[PDB]
């Protein structure tokens, strides 16, 4: 159908005429396979709900103290790979943060692309001393595999790692702290939990922590490869208010390559030369294949993103680990 | 053929990857049953490799664990043999032996009593146990299977199994001060029955191997808080008759683990009682307990 | 005297055990002692070292032993990984693989070498 | 007569000397483990790790120059 | 005891400094046995005092 | 005037004037405050010059 079900499995208003019932799903996850056994307690959530409610439910009814950084994991949906030490140098970098800051991570949840990483990031920091870190991910209802295993109110339910190599649906990473899962009532289908985990990022935000040192609670957001949508939520977090400092971690193209190679040749933004911006373009182009009518915008989202180059922090491999990025773009955004 | 059919072909070949990869498979239908059964295999024939993957998997070791599994775990010929044997002829004699005795959960016990020695007074001679096994012959489920586990391989030499069952499981400190006691006493028997030396200098290496993961494992504690280190120490285990670590290490004799600091302030606490004076003692205790007007002029505990 | 100390701390736990479960008064004055215990568990009848701990306590006790097992295989990691035998075993598998990878590219560069004048004549 | 006051220009001399000591002590230490053994085995074994993933770096990097080349002499 | 070392290089008088430190660590160390606390504290202070020595 | 150079010029150049004042013991004259050539030199002989 529209929503990708079967048609006799049934059973946004707009196509899918949608009625807004109560929730029924929620409880904890017994994470049988893949190692180490970890609860992870997980809540359905409609993708339209206020944050406050997600809020006082994250700070009272799952007993997890306020963290002092929001590490987000924003990255590439499908598959990649990685060099072996960049990815060992990234996830002891992001180990290393979580342990200092007491952070919550934000990673996509379901086990394809840069959250595969967060999972082998987690087995290099064993945290079977220190798992308190909110590994909160935020992936759709409609598209993680065995939906009939998740349902049942307060309840233990095994969820194995059962990940079938030709099914559309994808397992969530089993070595996650916790798990929100954004129902939209469609199966199979991103965007689902991307406006909710924005409004949520921003009301996070927009508590003032404690201290507050600089202000709030300091949200830094981490892009590793991407589509054009990763140059756009660049350009969402690097013009944002207050404007979010972001480690564009390199040495793995796509759109963080192209981000680099603009920010290491913008100076005052928009002050780059043509002749290595028609090479950019031919990349931009023809490595991550972006065709070049919609190439020339991205011309000026980049631009337009190097005006704010300064938060646009840059990492690369070649000791000297993503945590020294981290914690400078947190002394950044801070004010 | 069926993949259970094809993992005891795995478990033979001793090939522990290529089964993880491709006996592990998404949608792969395991019947009832079988994951157990290959399990029980596992532990027979010493594949330590393979029941890691096979709990990786997960094969919820108290579900598994059942008296009668756990006692055919106990006749099992096949694997690396052992000293049980002579060790429960021993027992069954003083009490009071065919080669076809198939030995008991409750036979065990009392070889446990002789050998860990003074009281170590176990579970399996405990008298509930006693008719749960004569009505018997998740109630069978042993409680924390992973004590169990440890005594078996303790008894049955088979060292890398053990410990396997030792860093996954509780009651960590103690676990190892016991097979401390276990493997020293196993020596002794080995001696003097006067055997092979190869017995007795192998579970005397591995009385000293269990031994020192004890005295680095409260070493590593004294570092993390002093106060829970000593909660460790002096915490009253039901599960090992009803003792303490420090009971059992010097019922084992493991002078080290009383040597090291954390051990001796408790003593040092103990032979103050509820007083505290310390500095000048020796002089200042007996000038207290010849004059009962001067203990009044001494500091007391809050 | 290679060991002494060592013996001496062990004969301690002997030592004060014992002398902890004994009566109060001294060996010829004991006898009233007893009979202040025998009193006591006949007021109480017929009409040290260790800590009966609570459940929330043997639950943070257990969970003090399960991230104190795990820092140390860590360290017994870490040691292997920095003692000074296993470091020179992996620079020498590295620099082997380092031996053919290298034998690849320079044998590969001399086929460019070759395509650098082909292409000078072919263009 | 072990304890010869000092005039305190003299003394000031003393003082630099003392102070020269400190720096060439601290920088014999700094030669002496920078060259002991161990941390030599260290540096050289990081190193090397370094070089072995560049090395895999520049055999891929080739494969790519390889392949275009043999493209030119296509287009040649 | 860093915050000691680091204190004994910058500076002036540093012979004098390092003898006094030695002394007042030993000196620590066995009023520290003295009241027979930590024994790791004792030997704390009197490995301090060797090195400062 | 203030000036930079590129690091491996500043520091192959910079050792080797730094171990010409070791064997030849010469007297250096500069200009003396920190600004172009004369910072230069100044980091130069704090480059290796401070490590013998």
């Amino acid at each position: 159908c529209c929503c990708g079900r079967l048609i006799g499995q049934h059973v946004w208003s707009i196509s899918k005429h949608t009625q807004l019932s109560p929730t029924d799903a929620f409880g904890t996850i017994e994470f049988q396979g893949g190692g180490h056994s970890n609860k992870a307690m997980y809540v359905r959530v409609s993708f339209d709900t206020k944050p406050d409610l997600l809020l006082h439910l994250m700070t009272k009814e799952w007993q997890l103290e306020l963290p002092k950084l929001l590490i987000s994991v924003h990255g590439g949906l499908q598959n990649f790979e990685l060099q072996p030490k960049l990815k060992q140098v990234f996830g002891k970098g992001l180990i290393k943060a979580a342990m200092t800051t007491g952070a919550w991570i934000f990673t996509g949840g379901v086990n394809t692309g840069v959250i595969r990483h967060v999972g082998d990031a987690l087995k290099d920091h064993a945290s079977k001393s220190r798992g308190k870190i909110c590994t909160i991910g935020i992936a759709p209802w409609g598209i993680v595999e065995n939906q009939e295993d998740l349902i049942g109110r307060d309840v233990v339910r095994p969820y194995q790692t059962m990940s079938n190599p030709m099914s559309k649906l994808t397992v969530l990473n089993s070595m996650h702290s916790h798990f929100i899962l954004a129902d939209n009532g469609t199966t199979g289908k991103y965007g689902a939990e991307v406006k909710l985990r924005r409004q949520l990022e921003k009301h996070i935000s927009l508590q003032k922590i404690n201290t507050r040192i600089g202000q709030g609670v300091p949200v830094v957001a981490l892009i590793v490869e991407g589509g054009p949508n990763v140059i756009s939520i660049v350009l969402e977090y690097l013009r944002d208010t207050p404007p979010v400092p972001v480690v564009v971690c390199d040495g793995s193209g796509r759109a963080s390559d192209i981000l680099a190679f603009g920010h290491k040749y913008s100076e005052e933004g928009g002050l780059i030369n043509e002749s290595l911006r028609d090479q950019l373009l031919v990349t931009i182009q023809k490595t991550f294949t972006y065709t070049r009518t919609q190439a020339q915008h991205l011309f000026i989202i980049l631009m337009e993103c190097m005006k704010k180059k300064e938060l646009i922090t840059v990492f690369r491999m070649g000791h000297q680990d993503i945590d020294l990025a981290i914690l400078t773009a947190l002394l950044k955004g801070a004010n | 053929a069926s993949a259970p059919d094809q993992l005891s072909l795995a478990l033979a070949w001793n090939r522990v990857d290529i089964a993880r990869s491709q006996i592990f498979i998404y949608g792969q239908q395991w019947p009832v049953g079988s994951l157990e059964q290959a399990m029980l295999d596992a532990l027979v024939l010493d594949r330590v490799d393979f029941v890691k993957l096979l709990i990786e998997n997960g094969v919820s070791m108290h579900r598994f664990l059942t008296i009668s599994r756990l006692e055919e775990l106990y006749n099992t010929r096949h694997g690396p043999s052992n000293t049980l044997y002579h060790l429960v002829r021993d027992v069954k004699k003083r009490e009071y032996l065919p080669p076809d005795y198939r030995i008991s959960l409750i036979d065990i016990g009392l070889v446990i009593e002789y050998l860990m020695g003074g009281a170590y007074r176990c579970n399996y001679t405990r008298k509930r146990f006693r008719t749960l096994y004569h009505n018997l012959f998740e109630i069978n489920h042993f409680p924390f299977p992973f004590h169990e586990l440890m005594v078996w391989a303790v008894l049955m030499k088979r060292q890398k199994m053990a410990l396997f069952f030792w860093q996954h499981g509780e009651e960590a400190m103690a676990k190892a001060l016991v097979a401390c006691k276990l493997c020293k006493a196993m020596a002794h028997e080995a001696s003097e029955n006067d055997m092979v030396d190869d017995i007795s200098q192998e579970l005397n290496h591995n009385s000293r191997d269990f031994g020192q993961l004890a005295v680095e494992l409260l070493d590593q504690s004294y570092k993390q808080d002093e106060q829970l280190a000593m909660k460790l120490l002096t915490y009253e285990l039901k599960n090992w008759s009803n003792a303490t670590c420090l009971q059992l290490a010097v019922a084992a004799k493991h002078r080290d683990f009383i040597a090291h600091t954390c051990s001796q302030m408790l003593l040092t606490d103990m032979w103050m009682g509820r007083l505290r004076m310390r500095k000048n003692s020796g002089l200042k205790v007996i000038l207290g307990i010849l004059l009962p007007p001067s203990i009044l002029s001494l500091e007391f505990k809050n | 005297k290679s060991i002494s100390n060592q013996v001496w701390k062990f004969q301690r736990y002997q030592l004060i055990m014992t002398f902890h479960e004994r009566p109060v008064l001294p060996p010829p004055l004991i006898i009233f002692s007893h009979m202040t215990m025998i009193f006591q568990h006949l007021c109480c009848r017929w009409r040290g070292l260790k800590l009966f701990i609570t459940d929330d306590e043997l639950k943070k006790v257990h969970d003090f032993e399960e991230q104190c097992i795990e820092e140390y295989f860590r360290e017994k990691d870490d040691r292997f990984n920095s003692s000074n035998d296993e470091r020179i075993r992996v620079t020498s598998e590295r620099v082997e693989n380092m031996s053919m990878r290298l034998e690849e590219v320079n044998e590969r560069e001399h086929s460019m070498k070759a395509s650098l004048q082909t292409v000078d004549i072919r263009l």
